[PDB]
């Protein structure tokens, strides 16, 4: 037992997450713009772009070679996703990379992000974007 | 009552098991 | 002197019935081996014998009998009883039921191996206990007071607060100043929220590093359960009498361990007990409340906490009756004061400590405390039976002794009883508090307290 | 409050590092014990593992 | 609010302190595997030198039989093996007879064979199959081991200071 | 072998022989017939075994083809406006091919319909060689206008994706995904299948926070519950069980809705179909049926004994299911009573030595592990979102008795309990809640809710529970002493009490009015009547001393139209009145009252 | 198709104790199978079997088993279930429990053989139960309105006039004709007497279908009696599309034939020694009740209780209120009082009355009159008690008023005698004639709406 989950869960779930950070980053930045970030989230974004299979990240996950708390991973993952969904619903607009990266920073510092005002505001903008 | 009956039932089981051994061996 | 002979492995299943496999062919069965079960989807479990005769052996299995087969699933019988692995790095640790890791930390490489059973100590090698722990508790270190080595269960109900009770204690308990506890916890049958309550206690107390857990949670197996008291007491025997700390021993739910007892004995068909508990059960409970103590030449201690829920509130249930024939006397926990919002609501009447005669008094504590305690304890007896008066008769036929009583009744509740779950009161505050109340009474009322205390206490 | 807000930022990020020194000092004075004494313990397990002695069961009579 | 600043402080030094003792401990854990897997490929060398592999693998197949002392046993031993476990039966036979005072009948399986990823050692059956004991080289170590515990850790990382008594 | 025969029949209970390998909880199906059930002791070759439907006309040497699978439920489009029975059979479907009005042994339907088509939409980032595992939410199905339908990798499969369909109209039958993980592909239609006795797995549990709206005055007031609660509802017949359950169901705050009625009335499965699909939640200034967001599980009184407990863990597992996509379920069991009853005929059958009251030894643990698959939680799975089940049990003590062993287990598990009484229920008085038995340990998880949302209530609350508990003080003297030594202060305790009694804790569900009250117009009435005890005994308190002085018979005489409008506040109509009308009127009695303790 | 191969006879009996009878050598048991019992001096009795294993079965006799032996008796099993011939032929005639006839007419010629058991109809089938019947009794229709399709059982006790109850809703029942089916279970001659001329007298016979058990006939008849009796009442509603009323005489003689079965059986004890699976049995008769679609016809149930020493906590009303759509509630203390209809409202309930009443169902008034009807009786049923603690002179005005409410309501509304027949109209103005004791203030059920309306009259 890791957590709640088997071992084989656990790691599988390391996988899916180191996974769709990278999916989350070619998606915020399809340009390498984002500098600071991409340091950031070096760790994990080291795995993906380069190529590989998921029994050989799977192996790396259970030798401890890659990141492989799912707490961590979990904080970090919702950053990108909650970065993400801001990017993604102001559609034709953009946002300037200092304020990118300041949004980014306000969230990082941010106790718990998913009871933020800032969660709450996006859910606003998905609610208005769902129905148009 | 209804738990020591089935007892008696259980041990009646097992002396009839154990006499059809004594006929078996 | 190791078991170097290979492992025999069976696939002789012959019946598969609740929590019990049932194996023949067995070479020479051992009475209280350990068995590991592989099933055919290759899913390990692991068991122990509860039965021989001839070549048939009865298992009990941990983890449970689903998807068991009486083919291909096999047993390896492993030649010996039950003994866990025991460190001292085991404090700052997590493990389930059966004491395998639950914190991401590794499996425990052993300074020893240990019998889960323990062995028995000489009557003429234990020291009788007489050191006060002071809990911060008024009800509990004025009327009810422990003596470190003592064995005391919480008695108590569902929907009352006996978790607070307990963690309040593991927060605030320590030696009367005129040393700290190492604690070791099994949870049986909680629910995921107790888990996390205690946890983060411990996590928020900063304590963490000198707590050892064993968890098993209501979705967990019932069978582990067996085990789970037996594991955290054979590391808290190892802690105490070898590596010479102070342990407090915490067993969060009793009536659930007797729950587990009574499906294992009810699938052996055996016959039962009072309320269909085994008819052993006195016994079972008496080989995990007695490992408690302090033994001669050793300078260390394991004091046991159980915790008890009443099932409908019965203290004459089998699990709470029995369990007040071991124990050095109970703290009761009343739904009657829990309504009134009185915390803690321990109702000091059902209460009793076995061994507070001895560990309070001068230079113990203070010369007054037996005193004020048989005072105060005659008072509230008394007011109660003013109280299930008056309920009839209505208060224009109380003396103004009974009203004495009475006001007395409600000044204890809100001042000594009432406290808060922070509130950490000495002793001396407790006695103090004590004296305040018996001042509610001229000196000829107060007839269990004799004149010398009465002078010395009384005008102050 | 940000003030007791960044000094307890400061105080934990300066206890970090103290925290992973004194990790990697442990680890480094397990490395060495274990590299001084993994010869003599691998020849006390061999020495087990390859003198077999085959024994009959005590409770078997003939 | 203020007391969040403090929760905060102690659950993030608890977790640190925490995760720097499970660090600590992986450390031993990982050493000691390293440890076993030095261990079996030792042993693989005593495999080779075949010479020694006879008179380890006369003892595993006696001491096979000895735990079965079934009228009729089938041996299972890896391929590259054969004509080594066929010897070591020969052996075991009459030393068998003699020691248990009762007949047998051994058989080495030809038509299955215990795979070539196996360092050595053999498996012995009951003759319907459903009782075995495993004897490989794998077996041993790991059944050595971990009894061993208590005394690779004294070795490796040295006694713990605190524990005065033993008994 | 694949199959055995039947050696012998006794009730719902078979034992058949040559069933050497068959394993412990295997579905196995019996006679010519097949009917479905599942394996419950082994002894040598023997297996014994609990049918799921009625085994009269079974013979001796009748076939059992062991199947090598669990009891498990199809899981994906299609669930939502269903009902079925307790081993998930669909109801209509079965109306539909048999054209009777009758379920026939042995009939086999598909869960979930192979012929619908529904549109899927791919998740967009996902591409072939993405990394991806269980719970990762792949594509999205519109399968109606309230639900979105969420597809996602079923727990125990993870891997590289090689194919992903594109968007399009799609049977449930069709492959939309495959993937590979160690050189061996696996491929995914929009129907996964799950064991029932298995918990699904998720990434974390968490404390609950959000409170779970009834639309009761008490219940939302005095003995709140959460989103990831679990609740108990113990009564006697006739109290309210069932009108609780279902109008919980009609009026709350959840996403999806899941009923279980196992061994209860068909004319109340019936009830639920007739009602639901007339009634209408509002979205974006539309209306939508609340049928859209609902499934039933059926297994009524008369309908296989065993089958009670296939329904309990068909509804917790679709329950699950739906918490797994992100979203808030409430799981109804409309009487877990006669889910234990179940256990204890098979038990008898199978001759086990029993508990209290003929109860086998682990009813307990039955009950304790299914409550704790309630919870708030983070999904398995890499769009990072959270959602909750909140389990609600009726419970049928026999001749009304709590100390009744299921009630008395259940409440050593539940954190929230609503006792029921008989003689509430026959003043009509409802709902039937005894307040003095009545608890929630969830008060202090909402503090910050209150604190924030509705900042006057948790006074008011307090206020509340003590004028209840001290009329239960003087109501024991009353009776024996025959009122008439009351001081003022208590005659209005009484008074007040009986105004709360009467008219705040009070709701007929079958008048628009009262159907549902919402937490605005529970404040506002709870601060008007406790407002009113304030004043009232301000006035009596501060003029007691006086040569001239007030009494409650003199506010009575006085303010007659005052009390009058206070019973009065609880016929306004939510959505005949407007939520700006309602708090103006309860601001008007203020006001009116105000100028009447001015006035004396 | 039919059964066209031979029936096997056994003399292989291997046992006898209690109603159980023990046969061995038998070829492919059948669970639940019929068997036909020849005695030593050539009389038959038939059984049931009640468990099979390997070549044993073992039968439940109907009839018992004394003066079964092993050597001579004989059994001849009928490769089938039990299964009832039915037509509509069955109405205007008499049968004994076992469904032969009493009556001197002929066999029963089939229209259909069905299934005693009846099966289990599909909820999503269901028709929900909602027009009003009319009994003409102010107890019922005003306070406890009963649907079309309903269950309904009259809770009462040994002595009281519950069969004087049950003839008058056969007499008066109608909407705001009816086939019945009549079971009894170990009832004496003279209630088999009082139900055989109440329809008869009345005419109604040429409708009726009479199942007689009496306290002298066999006491495991008494457990296939009522499905019987349900099975016709299937075909009359489900095939031939008619409305039917079922009345079965004494649950509690069915319940204590069926602890007798059990008991012998030694299987689990539930309630004061009551079989563990009783609630899911007497679910098996009382859920064969009600409407379907597409089908024009109905069953309304109305079974009849004594509840032991008056007690509704026993085992036997207490599992039959969890399952039927309420009760009428019959007391003693009104019965001692000489009122009639004994009727109690406070224990009483009909759970389907709250949608068969109301606008267009009966009168807008319906429900608020109802429920202020119970809260002044609940009330005056208070006063009553705490006046016997202080006495008249103690009383306040207000509490006068409930006192004279509850005096008059059981005059004018409760009492009725035992052929008037009001409408549900009178019932309710009889209702408003007694709200109208009280100011308008004090009827805190009723919103001002309905009290402005109807209040003044
Ligand atoms: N809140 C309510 N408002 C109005 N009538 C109610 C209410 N609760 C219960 N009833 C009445 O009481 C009857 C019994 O309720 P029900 O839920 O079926 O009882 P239970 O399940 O406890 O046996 C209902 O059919 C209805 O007539
Ligand atoms: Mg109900």
């Amino acid at each position: 037992k890791m957590g709640g989950l088997t071992s084989e869960q656990y790691h599988s779930q390391v996988v899916g997450k180191i996974g769709y950070i990278a999916r989350c980053m070619q998606t915020i930045d399809p340009e390498n713009n984002l500098k600071k970030i991409r340091e950031d989230y070096q760790d994990v974004l080291i795995w993906a772009e380069k190529n590989y299979r998921f029994e050989e990240i799977l192996e790396a996950s259970k030798s401890g070679k890659c990141p492989n708390d799912l707490d961590a991973l979990s904080r970090r993952s919702l950053i990108l996703q909650e970065l993400l969904r801001l990017v993604s619903s102001i559609s034709p607009f953009k946002m300037k990379l200092d304020l990118i990266e300041s949004q980014y920073e306000k969230m990082k510092q941010h106790v718990n992000l998913w009871k933020s005002d800032y969660h709450v505001k996006l859910n606003q903008l998905n609610q208005l974007t769902d129905y148009l | 009552f209804y738990r020591l009956k089935k007892i008696q039932e259980k041990k009646k089981i097992i002396k009839e098991k154990s006499e059809k051994d004594l006929e078996r061996r | 002197n190791y078991l170097s002979q290979p492992r025999l492995t069976y696939k002789t299943v012959s019946g598969v019935n609740g929590p019990l496999v049932i194996l023949d062919h067995v070479k020479f069965p051992r009475y209280a081996e350990i068995v590991h079960l592989t099933l055919p989807d290759g899913t390990k479990r692991s068991g122990q014998v509860l039965e021989v005769s001839g070549s048939k052996a009865v298992v009990q299995v941990f983890e449970g009998t689903s998807g068991i087969d009486a083919k291909k699933t096999s047993c390896e019988f492993t030649g010996d009883i039950l003994r866990t692995p025991v460190s001292e790095d085991m404090l700052g640790r997590v493990f389930n039921g059966s004491g395998k890791p639950i914190d991401r930390g590794p499996v425990v490489l052993a300074e020893d191996f240990l019998d889960i059973m323990g062995q028995p100590i000489n009557p003429q090698c234990r020291i009788y206990p007489e050191e006060m722990i002071q809990t911060g508790i008024s009800a509990i270190d004025g009327m009810n007071s422990i003596a470190r080595g003592q064995k005391i269960p919480i008695f108590s109900a569902a929907g009352l607060p006996h978790n607070e009770i307990a963690a309040q204690i593991c927060r605030q308990a320590g030696l009367v100043k005129k040393e700290n506890f190492a604690i070791v916890f099994a949870a049986m049958g909680v629910n995921m929220e107790t888990a996390r309550f205690f946890k983060s206690d411990f996590e928020e107390n900063g304590s963490m590093d000198n707590v050892c857990l064993f968890l098993n949670l209501a979705n967990d197996p019932t069978i582990e359960r067996i085990i789970t008291p037996r594991l955290a007491l054979t590391t808290a025997e190892f802690l105490a009498y070898q590596c010479e700390k102070h342990v407090l021993v915490i067993l969060t739910d009793m009536s659930s361990y007797a729950e587990a007892l009574r499906e294992v004995s009810a699938a052996r068909e055996e016959v039962p007990g009072r309320r269909g508990f085994p008819g052993y059960m006195y016994t079972d409970l008496a080989t995990i409340y007695e490992r408690a103590g302090r033994v001669e030449g050793r300078n260390g201690s394991i004091t046991q906490i159980p915790i008890l829920t009443m099932p409908n509130d019965d203290i004459t249930h089998p699990i709470p009756d029995l369990t007040g024939y071991i124990t050095e006397g109970q703290i009761y926990v009343d739904r009657q004061l829990h309504n009134r919002q009185i915390y803690p609501p321990i109702n000091v009447l059902p209460s009793l400590s076995r061994l507070m005669k001895s560990a309070i008094g001068e230079g113990m504590t203070r010369k007054d405390h037996a005193d004020v305690s048989n005072q105060l304890y005659a008072c509230y007896a008394i007011g109660k039976d003013v109280q299930a008066m008056k309920a009839v008769v209505g208060e224009e036929a109380l003396t103004s002794d009974d009203l004495l009583y009475l006001e007395f009744l409600q000044k204890f509740e809100k001042n000594f009883i009432t406290q808060g779950p922070y509130e950490n009161r000495t002793v001396y505050e407790t006695l103090d508090i004590g004296w305040q109340l018996l001042r509610i009474f001229p000196k000829e009322m107060l007839k269990r307290i004799p004149q010398s205390t009465l002078s010395e206490f009384y005008p102050r | 409050f940000k003030a007791k807000e960044a000094a307890a930022l400061g105080s934990h990020g300066s206890c970090s590092s103290e925290v992973e020194k004194e990790t990697q000092e442990k680890m480094t004075i397990l490395q060495n014990y274990f590299e001084q004494n993994r010869d003599e313990v691998l020849d006390n397990l061999l020495a087990f593992v390859c003198d077999i002695r085959p024994e009959i069961h005590e409770n078997y009579r003939i | 609010k203020e007391k969040q600043i403090e929760q905060q402080k102690k659950i993030q030094m608890s977790n640190l302190m925490n995760q720097a003792r499970l660090k600590v401990l992986r450390a031993r854990d990982d050493l000691i595997t390293d440890l076993l897997n030095e261990a079996k490929q030792r042993l693989s060398k005593v495999v080779k030198d075949t010479t020694r592999y006879q008179v380890l693998l006369d003892g595993l197949v006696l001491q096979g039989l000895y735990q079965l002392l079934e009228p009729r046993m089938i041996v299972r031993c890896r391929k590259q093996d054969f004509p080594l476990v066929k010897a070591a039966v020969q052996k075991a036979i009459p030393m068998y007879k003699i020691a248990t005072k009762k007949d047998v009948d051994v058989q080495i399986d030809l038509e299955a064979y215990l795979p070539e990823d196996i360092a050595g050692g053999v498996e012995i059956y009951n003759g319907d199959r459903k009782i075995k004991v495993s004897n490989t080289l794998e077996s041993r170590l790991d059944l050595i081991a971990q009894q061993m515990m208590p005394e690779v850790r004294g070795a490796l990382f040295g006694a713990n200071a605190n524990r005065k008594f033993l008994d | 072998s694949t199959f055995g025969y039947v050696h012998g029949v006794s009730g719902p209970v078979v034992t058949a022989c040559d069933m050497a390998g068959a394993a412990m909880y295997e579905l196995v199906r019996v006679g010519h017939s097949e009917l479905v059930g599942e394996i419950i002791r082994l002894e040598g070759d023997m297996a014994t075994i609990q049918v799921y439907e009625e085994t009269s006309g079974v013979s001796v040497g009748d076939p059992v083809l062991r199947t090598g699978k669990p009891l498990s439920v199809e899981l994906g489009p299609g669930i939502m406006g269903a009902i079925f029975d307790g081993i998930q059979r669909p109801l209509s479907d079965i109306s539909s091919q048999t054209q009777s009005i009758y379920i026939p042994r042995g009939v086999n339907v598909s869960a979930l319909s192979r012929d619908i088509k529904w549109e899927f939409i791919p998740s967009k980032n996902l591409r072939v060689g993405s990394h991806i595992t269980g719970g990762d939410i792949y594509g999205i199905v519109n399968e109606n206008s309230l639900i979105k339908h969420k597809i996602m990798l079923p727990p125990r499969s993870r891997g590289s994706v090689t194919y992903i369909a594109p968007p399009g109209n799609y049977d449930a039958s069709d492959v939309v995904l495959e993937l590979e993980f160690e050189g061996v592909k696996e491929k995914l239609s929009m129907v996964q299948v799950w064991p029932v006795r298995q918990v699904r797995p998720v990434t974390e549990k968490l404390p609950a926070n959000h409170p779970l709206l009834t639309g009761q005055r008490v219940l939302d007031a005095l003995f709140p519950c959460v989103q990831g609660g679990t609740t108990a509802i113990p009564g006697a017949f006739g109290c309210g069980k069932t009108v609780i359950s279902q109008s919980l169901s009609k009026y709350s705050n959840s996403d999806v809705i899941i009923y279980v009625g196992c061994g209860e009335r068909g004319n109340e499965m019936s009830e639920v179909l007739r009602d639901f699909p007339e009634l209408t939640m509002e979205v974006d200034g539309k209306v939508e049926s609340i049928m859209k967001r609902t499934a039933l599980v059926a297994n009524t009184s008369n309908m296989p004994v065993a089958a009670r407990e296939a329904s309990i863990y068909t509804g917790i597992t679709l329950s699950e299911y739906f918490r797994d996509m992100g979203y808030h379920v409430s799981m109804m069991a409309d009487s877990t009573s006669r889910w234990a009853e179940a256990l204890r005929e098979i038990s008898g059958r199978l001759a086990e030595m029993p508990a209290d009251s003929g109860y086998p030894a682990y009813l307990g643990a039955r009950l304790a592990s299914f409550y704790e698959r309630a919870g708030r939680v983070k999904c398995l799975g890499n769009p990072e979102r959270e959602g909750s089940v909140s389990i609600v049990g009726a419970v049928s003590p026999p001749g009304g008795d709590f100390s009744d062993p299921v009630t008395s287990a259940t409440l050593g598990i539940v954190q929230v309990f609503w006792g029921l009484d008989k003689k509430l229920a026959q003043r009509k008085h409802f709902p039937s809640v005894n307040w003095l038995i009545s608890y929630s340990k969830y008060m202090r998880a909402l503090d910050e809710y209150y604190d924030k949302h509705f900042t006057e209530f948790v006074p008011l609350r307090t206020k509340a529970k003590e004028i209840l508990q001290e009329e239960e003080d003087l109501a024991e003297i009353v009776q024996l002493v025959g009122k008439a030594s009351l001081a003022e202060t208590d005659k209005i305790t009484l008074e007040v009490a009986k105004l709360i009694k009467d008219d705040f804790l009070q709701q007929n569900g079958y008048t628009p009015y009262d159907r549902f009250c919402p937490f605005y117009k529970t404040v506002g009435m709870l601060s008007n009547m406790i407002s009113f005890y304030d004043m009232a005994r301000r006035a009596v308190e501060t003029t007691a001393q006086s040569d001239n002085k007030i009494t409650w018979s003199i506010i009575r005489e006085h303010m007659g139209e005052i009390l009058y409008k206070l019973s009065s506040m609880k016929f306004k109509d939510p959505v005949k009145d407007g939520e700006a009308k309602i708090k103006a009127d309860y601001a008007q009695l203020l006001e009116d009252m105000q100028n009447a303790f001015r006035s004396l």
